[PDB]
């Protein structure tokens, strides 16, 4: 039945035509579920930061007998918490120690250990830890580490079709990329030239390498050839014959097969001879002589006589050379196939080029060609071509490559050395010149298969490793250089490279960027984000096009909808709501199992590569009782390209219909009504929903909108949830049953909220309480509302009256026509809490005090400010004023007379400091929320810092209070049980309890003993309470660390509101967007008989060229549950009976085909119902999902259900003439969504102000006054006019000529207007720049 | 790069943007930068006003 | 470049220099110690290539900085490249009067005006507001008049419309290909802080009135003036640069306006009756005639320029509508009656006002056209076109179309199954089949989506055209086309969206009913590459339009 | 710092009409070369070309 009391409150209409198996995951546990391992001990030193240590970290000395054991790590408590990070600005990090080991051992002793000092543990640098949900906090800001797709490590083989030399041919090339270390790549020429290029290197020689590795020409002759049969004795030439190897088109002649003749010389090749002759026993046939001139030597012959270097390999039998290899005695020569159709002599054709053949002068070539300046000396020749991608310190592929190797070359095993071996490059050429031959497929480059994401999980610990292999450097050179002496375990460990490494990564990096905290929708779906920029993958952003393309791979593992329209089109992309991290790091995707034609309830996470061998059929499809389906041809997929089948073939099936959409997505009601490109704009715009003061209920309904509430991280959920007892605009606090709690605790909790605190983009983060006083709430249930949230629901914007129809060409193309009952009903109102801040930079002259006495300044300005100078919070600072004062010491004088006299004259003025406050930027209002100050420790300062420290101090006071008085009553409770019937009184305890009297004889016996017991537990707590609170304060007023030069800083934080204007862009889920155009009183709005004018109206010239169908629906659905929230509120003002009331709900709830059964009076105890019908009196929101929402006929039936035309048209009349219009209009109540992009924050002019110091030019930027560039396109518009002139003032007067503006401006003021051209600065600077080399120029007349 | 390092005023400049919007004679304007350029930035002007009458050379 | 203050963070160019300087300075003073020859050497190769780095770090210089691998400055890298000195000296530098505010519409406005927020002014006009103050005696000194500005008094705004009374100003917007994107405007203070613009000059900045940024410059001297209302002024230049069309032509809304409005029925409100003419607009306030009241004679002057171009009237008596009737007094003396009594779509009124400016001139072509946008937005805003979910209608042929198409392709699948036809061969019969049933389905929707709307008369039966909203503003020309609306009713088709390769199994849905999960998927890859496409085109035409203009 | 880079004696003075050295700090000498500081005191603009 129903659950979730907290949302019981309002219960949403959905219809779910199709059932749900899999519950909704956590959907935002892909960072966490990462970074958890690198923190949590595993029982292996597998992954982790078990394995940043177990690898690399037992280091030994140059033979110094000397070893580094480990031991185990330890993380430290942080210093603060999430909260305080955040206020002081300082980053939430762990204190990291590891117990070491230093191991000496005793010289001319074989394992001889003379002591150890495995008794102190080291502290390596401080690790950032991980917030509640994927955040991290560094510097007080809130920054996110978006995960990067990477192509997995291993053998890949390129095609290249039609881009080698415009002639029709293909270069089949392979590729292997380890996860560190060097490249190597094997590219094939034209010319059938193989390449062994490594990192992108010069076009190299023949494949050399193997020759390097002992492999004589002998031996890979052999390897990569193969010799089927060679017999000449007394010029009879008999060799054995193989149908499947030695054919093709025709024979020359001499072809006998034992005796009658198969295939007669000069005759076409029959399969039935063929088929003849492998059938019957044939021995070796004789051959012709002219067959050997044509065929290769496989292996080196020579005479057994002589033994001159005749007959070589790699060489070409010739007539000349039989008689000499027949007197010799070579009576078995083996040879080659040379078959251009399969087995081609690409070997033998690129061996003929090498310049070197054997192993010595060959490691010596490679050598000098890696390295440009190098002489071969035969020192480095080896170590350097073994280290380079042989040794395990230069090359790993964290078996990951591994594990692609040996599934890419049909290998059983997965398990493997780092290193690579000889064999692998063996079959890895092999399978190259098979591929090249004809056989095998290649591989796809944007198949989700060869990708895989990475998380901070496996990136942390690389730069772990990095910033501890460069320690390790140290700790070898010192353990080498005096070894034989006692020193302490930190002796050379200094954690300086480390901590460089972990904050060079975590806070300025290419992947870690700030978060969105525009909306709760905003943050969860940049923390699922995708992007392939970074260091790896492709070289830049203009990389290719191919790669950013949707791939049918793409189904169900990420969004091909989210994805930005700018220039990393395709690069970026979204996660899906199923879609899981594989152990590997691939992605996966839930099915469920269909066996012999039944559904079965069981899920299975198919990878990439394993949906391609099963059938998957499709969650659209309909499903029996007994789970059998109705059609026997279904549309299934099996391997890319979808068709019917029959209903045994089926293999697994969807989960949901919404399984290809992201979390945003899916928040876009009626989808498939949306043209593929305005629901991508839509649910991009959808990211930026500015906030509002009362968020409303989204009446249409999308789907799991309480579930992406409730799983953003931006409300308040309460744990163990028991009875609440106070609720305050702040704080609430919980009292939790007796069930769900353990002993030794209070068994409250209490919640402090968060209260207009700023974002990253200085927007307001509020937050509401939903329980009034008494209430029961279960646990998971959300306590507390955040910003853009109802009742723990998403509520991006606001439901808004729309009718699409031309008014007055004010919503001419795409501008929204609002009228005026919007800005008077307070709707789209945000707030904008930005701050600034003036710091203290104390110089060595003198310390700038903050004072509130400055000089030239009046008293009336300086009446706004405090007592030690600071403006008083509340106050309605505007436009340029005194904010926080501070004058710096300026070198004062000597003598000179005059100051003396003037000195005397005021005093404490006059040669005394330079005035310079903070001064509100021209151009900012509103009243100041708080200011906060930071003084640096053991400064005698603290003036207005008091006044702040107490209120602080005096929140904690009462915040631990609360637990300790409710203990206290207990122990008197049990003091007082303990009395029972002891010769005590019920006034005489009550007036006071005084322990009880003393134990005035109340057993004398266990009493006293009880008491006493109990005395100490008074007094323990009363002790406990004082050290607990006693910590607290010390933290409080810890001091602050800030820089070097600063003394003391202190933040003001300002607070705007802003309406809306004719200048604001709002949109749509839909992807309808525009500006407004006007706000017109209520009376010119258009209206009907009864009343209620429009609020907003859109031009419907857009939905015919823009398929937006689904915006229409929205607005008819929106239409129905407006009219029966007003039937429903004028029954509920009409003060009908429970029981009508009631039957109305059911009646509305229970319309619909058999989809979903809900029923009230069976749980409601008659009290829960007017409060239902309460929340929803306004208009009850519905609920459609993505490819499962109503039909036409429901939305119809809904509509004539509220007493309305069942059409949804409606005959509107006229506000301004009085008239009715001859065609009725669609009505309704969308969903509209503020933007951020406004016109009160862009809008900026300027005609003189500050230019820079070279060419003497203005900024660009939004600086306090700056222009705008004047591009060429501009001015090659003017040059076919004849601007000439326009030009001509435009390119020197008033941009670069110095002397020319200020004329400009004088004859301006005088009344003149006329021009003088003089000459720019720019020229000059470029005529400087080109008399600094070595050319000469100079104007001439 | 960062070549932008912006320019200013302050009684030197500022000072000498009035001199020229009010209507100053060749020989007054010429002798307003004289005065205004002695005019010390701390407060008020160094040299005494003979000084500037013998540094005018007439 | 000055930093914090602890270290100044010079800006690398000295840093070769100090380089060259002491590396010149320690080789000068091993030269006087008789250094061996292998040092000294080693010493000046080293000067050598510092000194050919501090020129150009682009040739086997690979110079790095303190803080990371950057390139180091030098003294040829800042004078070529796309950021450089040759794109700060030319037409790169920024200007001021910059403008920079959201675009918005105007009803009220005319061809040559602009909404000029008044915010955006007082700062742009403050040397001629300045400068007013002088010579009006209010402002005694200039510190008074910036004094008086700064407080933003009365005496202000009032001087500020008194200087602005007739000083063009010119409009810009950021993406200008042609020459059209620079226009000139007589400025109008309006409250608020967006800048107003016209429907018509629209089409000429290729807005979509979704507001960016744009730029307001202000012309100075006098002969700027001049140019701008003589050259840059946008009642001069009505057609275009390219072709010799006019670009001024009615926008969507006016064009549904102009053809709502021009409609004949069959049996109006009170039709057959002889009208005067100038009496048509007395009975469209009232209820004694419809707009499209067809079969009434209404008397029209038509003045024609015959004898060397005098105007002489003539009166035939013409049978037209209300609708035409009222709108012909909108339309100028020098134009005939034939050019209104039509369907006046889009192109109709295109080439009226064509032929209007070939005749009568360019100030009655601007009144016309004012006039035009005027009636059309009125008509537009009378009328109350909507879109809603019955205004389309699915053909009840298309099942039975689609159950063919798919017994067809079961049949070839059969075919080939036994052995008489190939996979290229059914592939290629099944894509021709497809498209058959799809031409057959979009010639079937417009079999109800045109002339398809009888209406109760003596015959019980006439069949004039539809009045479907979707029809009307598609036939009209207004916004959209027929391939748009066959997508609504019919099916999408085959969308060979992956590299082109055609599905065998085609969309056989539209955007009113509800789609598969799959046929979207499939959907997505056209929209994905046609972004991408769009996306890169921009950066290629550029390219193309910088070097055309650079090399003629 | 004498004799380096942005140093004095070359690529004008620091200020608008004095030297480095501290005499002759006005307009009184404009076209004078100073005995303690060999900077000339023409104009700060002066710096931008030499």
């Amino acid at each position: 039945m129903v659950y979730s009391y907290t949302e019981k409150k309002r219960i949403r209409k959905d219809f779910g035509k199709r059932p749900q198996v899999l519950d909704v995951p956590y959907l935002l546990s892909i960072q966490l579920d990462s970074f958890q391992k690198f923190i949590e001990q595993d029982p292996e030193g597998q992954y982790g930061l078990e394995a940043a240590f177990r690898s690399v970290f037992p280091i030994q000395s140059y033979s110094g007998n000397s070893e580094l054991q480990y031991v185990s790590y330890r993380l430290g408590e942080p210093v603060f918490d999430v909260q305080e990070c955040q206020i002081r600005g300082v980053t939430y990090s762990a204190p990291l120690r590891v117990k070491l080991r230093l191991v000496i051992y005793e010289r001319e002793a074989p394992e001889g250990t003379v002591k150890d000092i495995k008794e102190q543990e080291v502290y390596m640098g401080e690790i950032p830890l991980m917030t509640d949900n994927g955040t991290f906090v560094i510097n007080g800001t809130e920054r996110v580490i978006v995960s990067q797709l990477h192509r997995s490590p291993g053998v890949f083989f390129d095609s290249d079709k039609g881009k080698t030399h415009s002639s029709g041919k293909v270069l089949y090339n392979a590729r292997i990329i380890p996860y560190r270390g060097s490249w190597l790549d094997f590219e094939f020429d034209p010319k059938d030239n193989l390449f062994v290029r490594i990192d992108r290197r010069r076009k190299l020689p023949a494949t050399i390498i193997l020759r390097a590795l002992n492999y004589t020409t002998e031996q890979i002759l052999d390897l990569f050839f193969e010799k089927v049969i060679f017999e000449i004795r007394d010029n009879k030439l008999q060799m054995e014959l193989v149908p499947e190897r030695l054919r093709g088109e025709t024979a020359s002649f001499d072809i006998e097969a034992n005796g009658k003749v198969y295939v007669e010389k000069g005759r076409r090749i029959t399969a039935r001879h063929i088929r003849q002759l492998e059938k019957d026993d044939v021995k070796l046939i004789e051959v012709p002589v002219e067959y050997i001139a044509g065929k290769v030597v496989a292996k080196d012959y020579i005479d057994e006589s002589t033994g001159e270097l005749i007959c070589a390999a790699n060489m070409e039998l010739s007539l000349d050379l039989l008689a000499k290899l027949s007197q010799s005695g070579h009576k078995r020569i083996e040879t080659l196939f040379t078959n251009d159709l399969d087995h081609g002599p690409y070997i033998s054709e690129t061996l003929r080029v090498d310049p070197t053949n054997d192993r010595l002068s060959a490691l010596v070539e490679i050598y000098r060609m890696m390295r440009p300046g190098e002489p071969p000396t035969r020192e480095a020749a080896e170590s350097l071509f073994e280290n380079l991608f042989f040794s395990e310190d230069r090359y790993d592929l964290s078996a990951v490559g591994r594990m692609k190797f040996n599934r890419s070359l049909l290998r059983e095993e997965i398990e493997g050395s780092g290193i690579l071996s000889k064999d692998d490059i063996i079959d890895v050429m092999k399978k190259l010149i098979d591929i090249r031959n004809g056989k095998g497929e290649v591989d796809d480059i944007d198949h989700l298969g060869n990708r895989r994401i990475r998380s901070v999980g496996e990136m942390a610990e690389n730069q772990f490793r990095v910033g501890l292999v460069r320690v390790e450097r140290a700790v070898k050179e010192r353990l080498s250089l005096g070894d034989l002496d006692t020193l302490m375990p930190q002796d050379m460990i200094n954690a300086k490279p480390i901590s460089a490494a972990v904050k060079e990564f975590f806070g300025s990096s290419q992947l870690s960027q700030f978060m969105d905290q525009n909306n709760p929708l905003s943050e969860i779906t940049h923390k699922r984000r995708i992007s392939a920029l970074g260091p790896g993958g492709l070289t830049r952003e203009r990389a290719g096009f191919e790669v950013r393309d949707v791939h049918p791979t793409h189904y169900g593992r990420v969004c091909p909808i989210e994805t930005p329209e700018g220039p990393n089109i395709g690069l970026i992309n979204s996660l899906s709501v199923y879609a899981q991290t594989n152990e590997y790091g691939f992605l996966e995707t839930p099915y469920r199992k269909v066996t012999d034609g039944v559904v079965t309830d069981e899920i299975h996470y198919l990878s990439a590569i394993e949906e391609g061998n099963y059938v998957i059929a499709q969650a659209n499809s309909n499903l029996d009782e007994e789970g059998h389906f109705v059609e026997d041809l279904v549309t299934c997929r099996s391997k890319g390209e979808s068709s019917l089948f029959s209903r045994d073939q089926v293999d697994y099936m969807d989960v949901s219909t919404q399984q290809v959409v992201s979390v945003g997505a899916s928040l876009i009601p009626f989808l498939e009504h949306d043209d593929a490109n305005r629901a991508l704009m839509g649910a991009n715009m959808q990211r930026q929903a500015v906030p509002t003061l009362r968020a409303d209920k989204p009446l249409v309904g999308t789907g799991m909108e309480r579930a992406v509430a409730v799983d953003s991280g931006v409300t308040a959920v309460a744990k163990r949830g028991g009875v609440v007892q106070y609720v305050d605009a702040s704080r609430i606090v919980i009292k939790v049953n007796e069930d769900e709690m353990y002993p030794g605790e209070a068994g409250i909790d209490i919640y402090n909220l968060t209260k207009y605190t700023r974002s990253n983009q200085n927007t307001c983060i509020n937050q509401m309480p939903c329980v009034s006083l008494g209430e029961p709430v279960e646990r998971g249930d959300v306590l507390a509302d955040g910003p853009s949230t109802d009742l723990g629901e998403l509520a991006l914007g606001q439901n808004m009256r729309v009718a699409f129809m031309p008014w007055n060409g004010y919503n001419f193309e795409d501008s929204i026509l609002v009228s005026e009952r919007v800005v008077q009903e307070d709707r789209f109102t945000t707030i904008h809490i930005q701050e600034l801040a003036c710091v203290s930079r104390d110089t060595k002259l003198g310390p700038e005090e903050i004072t509130a006495d400055i000089p030239n300044v009046g008293e009336a300005a300086l009446s706004k400010l405090d007592e030690s100078g600071i403006v008083y919070i509340g106050a309605e600072v505007t436009g340029g004023d005194i904010l926080v004062g501070k004058v710096t010491p300026k070198g004062e004088t000597q003598l000179t007379p005059e100051e003396k006299l003037l000195r005397a004259i005021f005093g404490e003025k006059a040669s005394d400091v330079k005035d310079s406050s903070l001064r509100v930027p021209n151009g900012v209002s509103g009243t100041v929320i708080d200011v906060q100050v930071f003084t640096r420790d053991g400064v005698e300062k603290d003036k207005r810092a008091l006044e702040i420290e107490e209120m602080q101090l005096k929140q904690a006071k009462k915040d631990l209070s609360e637990e300790l008085q409710i203990l206290e009553a207990g122990l008197f409770s049990r003091i007082r049980a303990v009395l029972v019937a002891g010769g005590v009184e019920a006034e005489k305890l009550d007036k006071l309890p005084r322990d009880r009297w003393l134990e005035l004889g109340l057993t004398d016996e266990e009493k006293q003993n009880q008491l006493e017991q109990l005395a100490e537990q008074y007094d323990e707590l009363k002790h406990e309470f004082e050290k607990k609170l006693e910590a607290k304060r010390r933290k409080i007023t810890q001091g602050d660390d800030l820089a070097p030069g600063v003394l003391k800083i202190v933040k003001v934080y300002l607070a705007v509101k802003r309406r809306i204007q004719p200048g604001d862009k709002m949109a749509g889920r839909h992807g309808n967007k525009g500006v407004i155009s006007k706000i017109n009183p209520i009376e010119d709005m258009p209206y009907d008989e009864n009343g209620t004018p429009v609020d907003i109206v859109l031009n419907p010239l857009g939905v015919p060229s823009r398929m937006n169908i689904g915006q229409i629906l929205e607005t008819h659905l929106g239409m129905a549950a407006k009219g029966i929230g007003d039937k429903i509120n004028a029954m509920l003002k009409q003060q009908q009976e429970v029981a009508k009331l009631r039957e109305f709900i059911q009646r509305a709830y229970d319309l619909g085909a058999d989809v979903r059964q809900k029923v009230d009076l069976s749980t409601f105890s008659d009290e829960e119902v007017m409060r239902l019908a309460e929340n929803l009196r306004k208009g009850m929101p519905i609920a459609t999902p993505v490819f499962d929402g109503a039909k036409e006929a429901e939305i119809k039936e809904l509509l004539k259900l509220g007493d309305l035309p069942t059409s949804g048209q409606i005959r509107l009349y006229d506000g301004r003439t009085g008239e009715q219009f001859e065609r009725p209009v669609t009505v309704g109540y969308m969903y509209m969504l503020k933007l951020n992009h406004l016109v009160d924050d862009k809008m900026h002019a300027r005609s003189t102000g500050s230019y820079s110091l070279v060419t003497q030019q203005p900024l660009g930027g939004k600086a306090q006054f700056g222009g705008q560039r004047f591009g060429e396109m501009e001015v090659w518009a003017l040059e076919a006019y004849g601007a000439a002139y326009t030009l001509q003032e435009m390119l020197t007067v008033k941009s670069d000529d110095v002397n020319g503006r200020t004329k400009m401006y004088k004859n301006i003021v005088d009344g003149n207007h006329q021009m003088e051209p003089g000459m720019p600065e720019s020229f000059n600077v470029l005529l400087k720049e080109i008399r600094s080399l070595g050319i000469n120029i100079e104007l001439e007349d | 790069p960062v070549y932008q390092g912006e320019t200013t005023q302050t009684l030197q400049d500022y000072l000498m943007w009035q001199v020229e919007l009010t209507p100053f004679t060749d020989t007054d304007r010429a002798i307003a930068t004289s005065i205004v350029d002695a005019v010390d930035d701390t407060g008020y002007l160094t040299i005494q006003i003979e000084d500037i009458v013998d540094s005018i050379g007439d | 470049v000055p930093l914090d203050g602890g270290r100044f963070a010079t800006s690398d160019l000295n840093d070769l220099y100090r380089r060259v300087i002491n590396r010149n300075n320690r080789l000068k003073r091993l030269l006087d110690l008789a250094a061996p020859d292998i040092i000294v050497r080693n010493e000046k190769r080293m000067l050598q290539e510092a000194v050919d780095a501090l020129l150009d770090n682009g040739r086997r210089g690979r110079a790095i900085t303190g803080s990371n691998k950057r390139p180091l400055k030098s003294l040829a890298d800042m004078i070529k490249g796309k950021q450089g000195r040759f794109r700060q000296n030319l037409l790169g530098k920024r200007v001021d009067y910059s403008g920079r505010s959201v675009i918005t519409v105007g009803p009220y406005l005319r061809l040559h005006q602009c909404g000029l927020p008044k915010k955006m002014a007082l700062e742009l006009f403050k040397p001629f507001i300045y400068g007013k103050l002088e010579l009006r005696g209010l402002a005694t000194t200039i510190k008074a008049a910036k004094k008086m500005v700064e407080r933003e008094e009365a005496v202000v705004w009032d001087i500020l419309d008194e200087v602005i009374r007739e000083h063009p100003v010119l409009l810009n917007r950021a993406p200008t290909l042609h020459r059209l994107g620079i226009q000139a405007f007589e400025p109008v203070l309006i409250e608020g802080k967006a800048i107003q613009l016209h429907p018509l000059v629209c089409a000429a900045y290729n807005a979509d009135f979704d507001g960016d940024q744009m730029a307001v410059h202000v012309p100075l001297t006098l002969e700027a003036q001049l140019e701008a209302r003589a050259l840059m002024m946008s009642t001069n230049n009505i057609l275009s640069p390219a072709n010799g069309e006019p670009i001024i032509v009615p926008s969507q809304d006016v064009v549904l306006g102009l053809y709502y409005m021009t409609r004949d029925c069959v049996n109006a409100k009170g039709e057959g009756m002889v009208l005067t003419g100038p009496k048509e607009a007395e009975r469209l306030y009232r209820s004694g005639l419809a707009s499209l009241h067809a079969r009434v004679k209404v008397r029209i002057t038509e003045y024609e320029k015959d004898a060397n171009g005098e105007l002489v009237a003539k009166t035939s008596l013409k049978d037209t509508t209300v609708g035409r009737a009222i709108l012909w007094m909108i339309v100028p003396k020098g134009l005939p009656y034939s050019i209104v009594n039509q369907a006046l779509g889009k192109k109709a009124i295109s080439k009226m006002l064509n032929t209007c400016y070939r005749i009568l001139g360019l100030k009655p072509t601007v009144i016309f056209a004012d006039q035009i946008m005027y009636t059309g937005f009125a008509y537009a805003a009378r009328s109350g076109a909507s879109v809603g979910i019955d205004d389309m209608v699915i053909p009840e042929k298309k099942h039975e179309i689609i159950s063919e198409a798919e017994a067809e392709v079961a049949e070839i699948q059969e075919q080939f199954q036994s052995g008489l036809v190939t996979a290229g061969e059914r592939y290629n019969k099944v894509i021709d089949i497809w498209a058959a049933a799809n031409d057959r389905v979009s010639k079937a929707m417009m079999d109800n989506l045109q002339t398809e709307t009888v209406i109760n008369r003596d015959g019980q039966e006439e069949k004039q055209v539809s009045f479907n909203s979707i029809y009307m503003m598609a036939d009209s020309g207004a916004r959209g086309s027929a391939a748009q609306i066959r997508q609504l009713a019919g099916m999408r088709g085959l969308m060979a969206k992956p590299d082109g390769s055609i599905i065998e199994t085609p969309i056989t849905a539209n955007f009113r009913e509800g789609l598969n999960v799959l046929q979207y998927f499939i959907s997505t890859h056209g929209a994905r590459k046609g972004l991408a496409d769009t996306a890169l085109k921009t950066a290629n035409s550029g390219y193309l339009t910088r070097r055309l203009v650079d090399v003629a | 710092e004498r004799d380096g880079l942005f140093c004095a004696r070359i690529f004008g003075p620091v200020k608008d009409y004095e030297c480095l050295c501290g005499k002759y700090k006005r307009l009184k000498h404009r076209g004078v070369i100073c005995e303690k500081c060999g900077v000339e005191v023409t104009q700060t603009k002066v710096r931008r070309e030499r």
